[PDB]
């Protein structure tokens, strides 16, 4: 079928200055019968189009500075950022043109590493407002953690909630680094009045062990 | 030099058709070929297809045969994509793209989102406070489209503000919150008002969230 490009890592953590290192793996040779390799490499930022950083293996892109470099060959590709800065925060891509379909890696996201940073958690209950309306919204914030992978469990007097939450996450701080998550528990109005522990349990590597936040209505 | 000019937002509902357009400057048009990307949280990035103006030839990605149609008008320098019987699974950001001899720049990209659902308003509800940093916010609810905006006490208010993404709710309607950690003892010393606006029904509210 469709050529697959497999990218490595999924998420590099960095600090500014450092060497960054991404991979590109392809399921065929993207050796072209004209003798070019057709492996090219984007940059995309948040809420901007994919810019292109290195075309057909390692041509460098006019105006694209000389700390990106493209390497590799066959199937196998790396993009090196020999000093890292600010402007090289985003997901990088790869793609292929060699074969029809063209198709694209699933991205890395290159990021600021920092310290762990347990998340600050709160829990909000149902406003009085809300529940006048007819439906109750509970909401749990976990705030200004480090790593972004973080995990939250809504219990309901003990009952766990599954496929009744939705999270929501923001952009790595520009000044801290860290991450902030918020997960909405919905229930109707005449169930959450129907029940009483209300708790969100969130697990994370910068705890020593699962912190829970409720409230009894 | 080198320009493409995507079209706006597209909002439609599912069996409708879009054409997505894109306008280039800064190179001769007619002698190098055109391609359109798609870019969804499902699939990620997909290359929908080829089109060389010189003849109309074009060349697509057989997922998108059908689907997708790929015209240009050699008059404005435009290229189109023309979407069809259109699904949520459309719902997505579209991009046009040069050659890379020509540069290979992309559009801004064109945003389509495919929904039922019509234009209406939020509720505010507030997610109020109860050692040392207490955290408060509003909970936006029940709108459509994005975006929505919030402020703090008229945009004075920016330190430790946290506006998350909306998330689309099963009913078609969009939610989020927007929270800000505060000192704990500035709580009924201080007042805080989440200021917010939905300029697609001309929603705007200013909501005060207490103990």
């Amino acid at each position: 079928s469709d050529i697959e490009l497999t990218q490595s890592p999924l998420s590099l953590p960095v600090s500014l200055g450092d060497q960054a290192s991404i991979s590109c793996t392809s399921s065929q040779s993207l050796l072209h019968s004209n003798g070019d390799t057709y492996l090219h490499w984007y940059l995309q930022k948040p809420g901007q189009s994919p810019k292109l950083l290195i075309y057909t293996l390692s041509n460098r892109f006019s105006g694209v500075p000389d700390r990106f470099s493209g390497s590799g060959s066959g199937t196998d590709f790396t993009l090196k950022i020999s000093r890292v800065e600010a402007a090289d925060l985003g997901i990088y891509f790869c793609s292929q043109t060699t074969h029809v379909p063209y198709t694209f890696g699933g991205g890395t996201k290159l990021e600021i590493k920092r310290a762990d940073a347990a998340p600050s958690v709160f829990i909000f209950p149902p406003s009085d407002e809300q529940l006048k309306s007819g439906t109750a919204s509970v909401v749990c914030l976990l705030n200004n953690f480090y790593p972004r992978e973080a995990k939250v469990q809504w219990k309901v007097d003990n009952a766990l909630q599954s496929g009744n939450s939705q999270e929501s996450v923001t952009e790595q701080d520009s000044k801290d680094s860290t991450y902030s998550l918020s997960s909405t528990l919905t229930l109707s109005k005449a169930d959450y009045e129907k029940h009483k522990v209300y708790a969100c349990e969130v697990t994370h590597q910068g705890l020593s062990s699962p912190v829970t936040k409720s409230f009894n209505r | 030099q080198v320009k493409l000019q995507q079209s706006g937002a597209e909002f439609v509902k599912a069996g409708a058709s879009v054409k997505l357009s894109c306008k280039t400057s800064g190179y001769t048009f007619n002698n190098y070929w055109i391609h359109w990307v798609k870019q969804s949280p499902g699939q990620g990035l997909e290359w929908i297809g080829e089109i060389d103006p010189s003849d109309g030839y074009s060349n697509y990605n057989q997922k998108f045969k059908g689907k997708a149609t790929l015209t240009v008008d050699k008059s404005s320098s435009t290229a189109y994509m023309h979407l069809n019987s259109l699904t949520s699974e459309d719902s997505a950001v579209y991009y046009c793209t040069s050659s890379t001899s020509v540069g290979g720049s992309w559009g801004q990209g064109t945003t389509v989102t495919v929904s039922s659902a019509s234009t209406k308003g939020p509720s505010v509800f507030p997610l109020a406070p109860s050692g040392g940093t207490a955290a408060l916010g509003c909970l936006v609810k029940d709108y459509f489209p994005e975006p929505v905006t919030v402020s703090w006490n008229s945009g004075a208010l920016t330190s430790g503000v946290h506006t998350f993404p909306a998330v689309l709710q099963s009913s078609g309607l969009y939610s989020l919150s927007s929270v800000v950690t505060v000192p704990s003892s500035s709580l009924g010393t201080q007042t805080y008002i989440c200021n917010v606006n939905h300029k697609p029904s001309n929603t705007k509210v200013d909501k005060k969230v207490e103990p």
